[PDB]
């Protein structure tokens, strides 16, 4: 599963990270989640379903999927968001879960 | 598409005959794929494409008509251009055309000017490396010296070639000119290749023309059967046409499989 | 519910380690327990999973013949045994609860993300 | 040793023998599955036709199935005859190689392997023979 | 009348036959994967055409049916109304949760009813989808249970998996289908 | 009407309308409560569930 | 009308696929896809706007590259496809062999000064199954 | 239906497979003889 | 075989008969040809 190595923007800026799949992984199934990981920390689920956010996550975090591409948007970027973002998805039952590499976002 | 057109009544009746269409499709795709093996086994015996030498006159032996011409727009030798002018829905050019009957022709993987690259490499390797070409790395050898080797492989000592090199080279050059002239004016010379053009043209022509047969049906046109008869009767007439059309596809496929086997035997001999 | 892991483990270049995770303040129920091999300075990868409700498992192809993942719902503890552990297998080895819940072999619901993560069991291999 | 290692880990190496396993499996699978077709009959089961219809009508439905089944046997047999001919050609070539590569020394270029032939070994395989062809390949040339 | 997506929901056993350790390819009326499902809250007539999928989370509001999480498949085929049922112990208020649940047959009723109309009987939330004649590859485990499925009409990968009857495909180019362009109009002279 | 099961020999049988000739033997197949027949990879009856006892029997062809 | 083939690098490498609409003008099939005029519609399919016309048909999803490699999955004419970095599915004109310049001279010969014994293999299908069918 | 081992099984459809005359370990005897003859 | 056994001398093992080939004769037969293949078979070996 493919992710860019980095992303960036000014605090207060809308910054996005994209992920590309296939007709499995992202595409095929509506099970694309995103994680926020600061160095030394345990990855926090930011996005649960393609667009659905879990409790405990601020509303600056949202996302969607089009075709085979998933997108994470952080609207109103904060300094506290300097973390890697990872996307993962249901890979189908033989692989079950697939992850992309992390995209490091700089504020 | 061959058996049924845009009629769903026919398309559904056809499923009652089982998986005939998937076997017919595999049989034809099987041999169509085989046809791209035949030209690889025959021509792709070149691991390294050799550049055509700028010198066409080797030891007095003239290869100008065997090798591609560096100025001429074509990618072929003079003899190849002559050979190509005696023998003779496909998306050619481009113009991608279709016929109503679902009979199409797929392009080959290795195209005519790719094949010509292998023949040029084989001739160039012969001219500059000789027999060393088929056993490890090609080794350059003066042309006259590989001829001496070849003469000495038939019991004639090499002395004959070196003492009579001018006569040998002249006979070689004249023989090539005679071939070019014979190919230019003599028909039937390539009849063996013309035959596979004609055999396939006939197989397709008899196949497409069976669509006009009634096979006991009121008429050959499915649309007429359906317009004319209520379904309880229309289905009978359609089954008569379905049986007839499955049978013509089966006879077509079977003769293509037998014919393909004959072609493979020729391809294997050519490769040898 | 907080998943609690073992940690600070150091192992030999050709060894076998079993990592345990307990569900504290709750139970695993029908949730699938996943394992993730995040390597230091690297991204993270799937190792595999076990679903305590069924006893059914899944492995990433890389670990199909190397890692055994099991669980015992009666102690409410999940386990991962990494055999033939190599230098290349140094990782934080996180375990997590997946949102997906499996009730039977033919019935499951929820997504494939993971909400409750343990702190990680770092396994260092020399 | 290199051959043993390549055979140990490399798939498709014996694809030519695998192909006759798969071609025959397919021919039999398509043949047996034609028994489920109706071919215009009410049903594929002869017992159902006979239970369902009085003989003056049952016979019609049976003839529809008989014609369909004779036809599938004929297509099966015909493709087996054509395929068998292809196998025989391979068997004859293999026999030729046994005689010229194993029991002799070949002077035929690229017959019995690339390079100058020295000797060969006829190892058995399911549905076939695998020859290990030992050849001499000249190398390290120098310009004289 | 709101909208929801069916995330691999609506799969059922096509017949009374035990098969095991196998991929069974079949055409029947199935809820297509990720088809649109209409959401309802509370008794309107919801037309029944070529099979209907119904589900509800209730609380116990749906206590009857009119044909003229608890989930069902209702289909009218060859003179019978077939009813399939299944049930997930998941607490959801206004959506179908994403999920798979193979349904088991309950009824096969010889009712000569031209069912075109469907209404739920609501006492004192629910969802409706529609079935289509799609082809599915059903994965049977060792005990005859369908545990997974491939919708052969969803995308070219799914189609190829169905064509070669596998969840794993080797390298190459495979013919899987045939296409036709359909008419933009009607010319009568 | 019904008769006793005849096992481990060539039998002319009828199980709820499914008929044929073959050898009925005890079987391990794990049929579901709603499944009456079992099938082979090719479409042949491989087994049946008995209509009165619900035991599972394999069916081999009569030699 | 025409056949549809799906091109895959193998699921052990990637589940990513390309689709070939055979024997058709690419402009027309693309239009029919967007116009919802094709019968075997794929419900979540997207072309990705990478459409390449080849002699074999309209190849969608494969990138076209100007490099060449050995042929892997043949498509037709000189076009083959494989899985490469730019990994993604790519289409290219196939390579015929290594590019080798052999000098020709009337006084120079190359002579091997060493050799290597090599063992290669050949595989042949000597026999097939002895099937038998009871016609009745 | 091939009577391998032994277990002599049948299918309802009359499709059977006959055993080869020269079995795998008989073929192996010829290959061993051919190699041994080559070697000595 | 006519070309290589009758009009030449074969160097192909077991082609044109067993033993070392010397020459052959193409006798006619109904629907075919029968070749008489004349070969040299070494014999009476001694251990040296
Ligand atoms: C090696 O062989 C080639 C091929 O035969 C020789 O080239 C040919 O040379 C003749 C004589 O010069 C050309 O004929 C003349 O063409 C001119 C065209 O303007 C015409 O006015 C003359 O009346 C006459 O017909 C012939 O076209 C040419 N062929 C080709 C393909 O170029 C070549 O000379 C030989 N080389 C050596 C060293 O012997
Ligand atoms: C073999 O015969 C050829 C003729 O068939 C001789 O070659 C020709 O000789 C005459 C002179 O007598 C020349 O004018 C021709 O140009 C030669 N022609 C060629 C090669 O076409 C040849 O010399 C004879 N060789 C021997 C050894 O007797
Ligand atoms: C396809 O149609 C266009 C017109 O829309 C035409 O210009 C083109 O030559 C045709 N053929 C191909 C191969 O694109
Ligand atoms: C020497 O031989 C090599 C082939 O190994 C060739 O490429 C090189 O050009 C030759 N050197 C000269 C001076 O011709
Ligand atoms: C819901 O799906 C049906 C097909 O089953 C379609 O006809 C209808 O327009 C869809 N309604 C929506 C998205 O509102
Ligand atoms: C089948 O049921 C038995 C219990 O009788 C169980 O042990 C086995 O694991 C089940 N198999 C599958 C594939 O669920
Ligand atoms: C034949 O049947 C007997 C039981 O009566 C069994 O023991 C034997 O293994 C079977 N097979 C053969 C080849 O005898
Ligand atoms: C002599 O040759 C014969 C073969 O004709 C062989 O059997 C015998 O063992 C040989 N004698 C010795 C001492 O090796």
């Amino acid at each position: 599963l493919t992710q860019p190595p980095s992303a960036s923007g000014s605090p207060g800026q809308s910054v996005t990270i994209s992920c590309t799949g296939t007709y499995n992984d992202i595409g095929g199934y509506n099970f694309v989640s995103w994680y926020q990981q600061h160095a030394g920390k345990v990855p926090k689920l930011m996005i649960f379903e393609v667009s659905k956010r879990p409790s405990g996550v601020p509303d600056r975090f949202s996302g969607s999927k089009s075709g085979n591409t998933a997108s994470l948007t952080v609207s109103g970027l904060q300094a506290e968001d300097e973390a890697d973002y990872y996307c993962s998805s249901f890979a189908g039952s033989n692989t079950f879960v697939v992850f992309g590499g992390g995209t490091k976002l700089t504020v | 598409m061959y058996i049924c057109g845009d009629s769903t009544e026919c398309a559904n009746l056809l499923l009652q005959y089982g998986s005939f269409c998937t076997q017919l499709n595999r049989a034809l795709s099987g041999i169509a794929a085989e046809q791209d093996r035949n030209t690889r086994e025959v021509f792709a015996q070149v691991k390294q494409m050799y550049k055509t030498p700028t010198l066409k006159y080797f030891g007095g032996f003239n290869f100008s008509q065997i090798l591609p011409d560096p100025l001429k727009p074509t990618k072929r030798s003079f003899i190849e251009d002559l050979l190509f002018n005696k023998v003779t829905g496909e998306c050619l050019g481009l113009i991608c055309a279709q016929k109503f009957n679902g009979l199409t022709v797929l392009p080959p993987l290795l195209t005519d000017d790719m094949i010509a690259a292998y023949t040029a490499a084989l001739v160039s390797g012969t001219a500059t490396a000789g027999w060393t070409f088929g056993a490890g790395a090609a080794l350059q050898i003066p042309f006259a010296m590989q001829m001496a080797y070849r003469f000495n492989g038939i019991g004639v000592t090499q002395n004959v070639l070196y003492e009579n090199q001018k006569q040998i080279a002249n006979q070689f050059n004249k023989a090539i000119s005679q071939i070019q002239e014979s190919l230019t004016t003599t028909s039937t010379a390539l009849g063996k290749l013309q035959d596979v053009v004609n055999q396939n043209a006939q197989a397709l022509n008899t196949l497409v023309k069976q669509l006009s047969s009634n096979f006991g049906a009121i008429s050959s046109v499915l649309n007429d059967i359906l317009s004319r008869l209520d379904p309880p009767e229309a289905e009978v007439q359609i089954d008569r046409l379905i049986t007839g059309r499955l049978q013509s596809l089966q006879t077509y496929v079977t003769q293509q499989l037998i014919r393909a086997a004959e072609i493979r035997a020729s391809a294997n001999l050519a490769a040898t | 519910v907080q998943l609690v892991q073992s940690g600070a483990e150091v192992k030999k270049p050709g060894s076998s380690v079993k990592v345990s995770c307990k569900a504290s303040g709750g139970t695993f129920n029908y949730h699938v327990v996943g394992w993730v091999r995040q390597a230091p300075g690297q991204g993270l990868e799937w190792v595999g999973s076990v679903s305590p409700a069924l006893g059914r498992t899944n492995y990433a192809r890389k670990f199909q013949g190397r890692v055994t993942i099991t669980a015992d719902k009666s102690s409410n503890i999940a386990y991962m045994e990494l055999t033939s552990l190599r230098f290349e297998d140094t990782a934080v080895y996180y375990c997590a609860r997946l949102l997906l819940v499996e009730y039977t072999t033919s019935s499951r619901a929820g997504g494939y993300g993971m909400d409750v993560w343990g702190q990680g069991t770092t396994v260092t291999v020399s | 040793s290199q051959i043993q290692e390549s055979l140990t880990t490399t798939s498709t190496a014996l694809g030519k023998l695998q192909d006759v396993v798969n071609q025959n499996a397919q021919a039999l699978n398509t043949l047996v599955k034609q028994l489920s077709s109706n071919f215009g009959a009410i049903s594929s089961v002869l017992n159902d036709i006979l239970s369902r219809l009085d003989p003056p009508e049952a016979e019609v439905q049976i003839d529809r199935l008989i014609t369909g089944r004779l036809q599938s046997l004929q297509t099966y047999v015909t493709q087996q005859l054509i395929r068998a001919a292809e196998i025989r050609a391979s068997a004859n070539l293999a026999a030729t190689k046994m005689s010229e590569c194993v029991l002799g020394q070949s002077k035929r270029v690229d017959f019995c392997g690339k390079g100058y032939h020295l000797m060969s070994f006829p190892q058995a395989a399911p549905h076939g023979v695998v020859f290990l062809h030992v050849t001499y390949v000249p190398s390290q040339e120098r310009n004289f | 009348y709101t909208q929801h997506t069916s995330s691999m929901r609506g799969v059922y056993y096509p017949d009374e036959i035990f098969r095991s350790d196998t991929l069974y390819l079949t055409q029947d009326l199935f809820l297509p994967f990720y088809s649109n499902v209409t959401g309802f809250h509370t008794n309107p007539v919801i037309p029944f055409k070529d099979g209907i999928y119904f589900a509800a989370t209730e609380k116990n509001v749906v206590r009857g049916w009119v044909f003229g999480l608890r989930e069902f498949v209702f289909k009218n085929k060859d003179g019978f109304l077939y009813v399939y049922k299944g049930y997930q112990p998941i607490d959801v208020v206004r959506d179908l949760p994403s999920g798979f649940n193979t349904l088991k047959p309950i009824f096969k009723l010889p009712l000569g009813i031209n069912i075109t109309n469907f209404r739920a009987i609501l006492t004192a939330a629910y969802f409706v989808g529609y079935l289509k004649p799609t082809t599915f590859m059903l994965k049977y485990d060792e005990n005859g249970t369908i545990t997974d499925a491939v919708d052969c009409s969803q995308n070219p990968l799914a189609e190829l998996k169905c064509s070669v009857k596998s969840f794993e495909i080797d390298k190459g180019i495979y013919q899987t289908s045939n296409f036709r362009v359909v008419p933009s109009g009607d010319v009568v002279r | 009407l019904s008769t006793d099961l005849i096992k481990n020999q060539c039998v002319n049988f009828n199980f709820n309308g499914l008929t044929g000739t073959g050898v009925l033997t005890p079987s391990s197949k794990r049929f579901q409560p709603f499944q009456q027949f079992g099938r082979d990879v090719s479409d042949f009856t491989d087994s049946v569930r008995d209509p009165k006892t619900s035991e599972i029997l394999d069916i081999s062809p009569c030699a | 009308f025409g056949g549809v083939s799906v091109i895959t690098p193998g699921t052990n490498a990637s589940s990513e696929v390309a689709v070939l609409y055979q024997d058709v003008n690419c402009t027309d099939v693309s239009t029919a896809i967007h116009a919802d005029q094709l019968t075997p519609a794929w419900r979540i399919y997207s072309t990705g706007n990478n459409v390449f016309q080849t002699q074999a048909g309209c190849l969608i999803g494969a990138e076209h590259v100007d490099t060449s490699y050995e042929c892997d999955i043949p498509i037709g004419a000189g076009i083959c496809a494989s899985y490469h970095t730019v990994k993604s599915i790519v289409a290219y004109t196939m390579s015929l062999g290594a590019d080798s310049s052999i000098a020709y001279s009337n006084n120079t010969i190359a002579i091997p000064t060493n050799f290597s014994i090599s063992i290669t293999t050949e595989v042949m299908p000597v026999s097939m199954a002895k099937t038998s069918v009871d016609c009745n």
